[PDB]
């Protein structure tokens, strides 16, 4: 069956090192490889063959005019934001949660905190702390995501794989149910 | 020993057919979309790049220019197509998703309808041909409701193919007329 | 030290730079439009088989297949344009820059030497080598000399790639309408 996942969020968030990580187990690191480019893969999920289409995006201002003309027929959406950027996490129901809405209302959407390893880090819990911030603790990611009807709330690193994986095994979950 | 509506079954064979060649279309289709989103969002920073350039070096200014304000024409009009394109698929899909999924469906209670009769008789001979006894409706009443399906199913296939197509057609030579 | 060579050097980097992330978006381009006539081929092919087996909708697959067809057809030229402008763009970046900013590499680790060797000898004065300008010469005249090349290559690629991008679409409309 053809399921087609789209990731948003905040640039700067790693969505491209999501879906990276998740289809070809590597750091997008070493070069930063093949702009705009969108990622598929292959998944037996409960003794099912599934062929997972994952879109990318983009995040600045600049792409909001094209970025609706990836979101027709779509069957899930991932809005993202890092656990290390307040700001971002901010813009899930300020910007992401209302667009995502403005054309498909009607479609599951899930949320997701990217990096979750900086977040328990020895320097950027320090700057993090130079700029009178703090890291997103669970309430609030669990709770932003109830205040949107989020189907789902994880977190994972692109850069430890942990959580990664069921990331998408839920978003397909969320589809045939 | 076997029951066939023959007229009946080379149009349920052609149906299955029919159906594989559209999913093909539709997966065809579906690509079309990914690869035309990855490029329209290349040309336009493309776009980026080459204005800057445009700006840092006058003795390139013309050149670099010139193809900034093609990279972001094209990546306008590539909108208009994409769009088109997702038009296409999402039509397409409902018709063989759905509107042929209807019509199968009913294919296979018919076809399950005549096997079992077919067993039956069978079941019947090999019975008689011991102690002696030599003196339907389910698979008649779906035969018909099948026959009525296919027609209507063909009647729709045809005029949703042929404005889908139509569009679909022009959308690909608009991207070149108002490109041009 | 001199300020001249070392403001061209710094210029040359972020140059190198720039057209660096133009090869990037270069070959972004080159990727997503060879994906795109592998499915025009291949969609042309279903349509022209659809075109047979299905009178009904004979017409219909008839010029989608054809239009499908010759859009492969022209987008193959347009893709050997486009690698060749990448591949040249490259050739620029690759070694004609690198044999530039290589010869810049070597006039550095004999550039600070002589701005150190004289703070540093300067400490040892009243208490009671000369080719780092050989060098010298091989940073501003394999450096204006790269320059020149920038124009010349950059101004040739810079149209052709246009004039291809153009061409296609000529080509197209044209093509498209001799039915
Ligand atoms: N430690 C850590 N760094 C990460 C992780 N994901 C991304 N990064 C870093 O975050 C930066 C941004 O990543 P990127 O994937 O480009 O983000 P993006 O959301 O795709 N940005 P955009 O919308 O602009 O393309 C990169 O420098 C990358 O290495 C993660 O899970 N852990
Ligand atoms: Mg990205």
């Amino acid at each position: 069956q053809a399921i087609k996942c789209v990731v948003v969020g905040d640039g700067a968030v790693g969505k491209t090192c999501l879906l990276i990580s998740y289809t070809t187990n590597a750091f997008p690191g070493e070069y930063i490889p093949t702009v705009f480019d969108n990622y598929s893969a292959n998944v037996m999920v409960d003794g099912k063959p599934v062929n997972l289409g994952l879109w990318d995006t983009a995040g600045l201002e600049d792409y909001d005019r094209l970025r609706p003309l990836s979101y027709p027929q779509t069957d899930v959406f991932l809005i993202c934001f890092s656990l290390v950027s307040p700001a971002s996490f901010e813009n899930v129901r300020a910007k992401w949660y209302p667009e995502v809405r403005h054309h498909c209302p009607n479609t599951p959407i899930i949320l997701v905190g990217t990096k979750l390893d900086l977040r328990d880090d020895k320097d950027t819990i320090e700057k993090l702390k130079e700029k009178k911030l703090t890291p997103i603790t669970y309430p609030q990611g669990l709770a932003m995501a109830k205040e949107i009807g989020a189907v789902k709330y994880l977190e994972c690193s692109a850069l430890t794989q942990r959580g990664l994986k069921t990331v998408f095994d839920e978003a397909i979950r969320a589809v045939l149910c | 020993s076997r029951t066939v509506d023959l007229e009946l079954e080379l149009q349920i064979e052609l149906l299955r057919e029919t159906k594989r060649k559209y999913e093909s279309v539709l997966q065809l289709g579906r690509a079309l979309t990914a690869h035309l989103y990855s490029l329209l969002q290349t040309q336009h920073a493309l776009g980026d790049a080459f204005a800057d350039l445009s700006q840092k070096s006058p003795e390139l200014q013309e050149e670099f220019g010139y193809n900034a304000e093609t990279q972001k024409l094209l990546c306008k009009n590539g909108e208009t197509l994409l769009g088109a394109v997702n038009f296409f698929v999402s039509s397409i899909n409902t018709l063989v998703t759905k509107t042929m999924e209807d019509t199968l469906m009913t294919v296979k209670q018919y076809e399950a309808a005549r096997l079992e009769y077919d067993a039956y008789r069978t079941d019947l001979e090999e019975l008689s041909l011991g102690p002696r006894d030599a003196g339907r409706d389910k698979y008649e009443k779906l035969r018909g409701d099948v026959a009525i399906k296919l027609k209507f199913l063909e009647e729709n296939k045809i005029k949703v193919m042929h404005k889908q197509l139509l569009l679909f057609h022009n959308a690909v030579s608009a991207y070149f007329a108002g490109n041009q």
